[PDB]
């Protein structure tokens, strides 16, 4: 149980870490809406 | 001059409608107005 515990501690310590640097697929959403709407605006012109 | 109201506006030949007000933005002494990323004007000069 103590390794255990360890093991899952230092894990979330690593996730923690490894986003303190990966969320491209909730990015290029964003980015997809906002480059539609630019384009419909610019259209205009 | 009218501030704070829609008015419907000609300022040295650009034209539009609005509503203006006193801007925290300061262009270069040569620029007349200012537009957005989807360029669109989003600021202008008084000439007087
Ligand atoms: C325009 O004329 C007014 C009235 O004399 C003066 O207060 C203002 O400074 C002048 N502005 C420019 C840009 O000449």
């Amino acid at each position: 149980q103590k390794l255990i515990a360890n093991q899952f501690n230092s894990a979330i310590g690593k996730i923690q870490d490894s986003l303190s640097s990966a969320l491209g697929k909730l990015q290029d959403v964003v980015n997809q809406n906002a480059q539609a709407l630019n384009t419909l605006v610019k259209q205009l012109s | 001059l009218v501030k704070n109201k829609c008015v419907n506006f000609n300022f040295n030949g650009l034209t539009g409608t609005g509503v203006l007000t006193e801007s925290n933005k300061k262009f270069l002494p040569f620029q007349q107005f200012g537009r957005d990323i989807a360029d669109t004007t989003d600021a202008v000069r008084d000439p007087q």
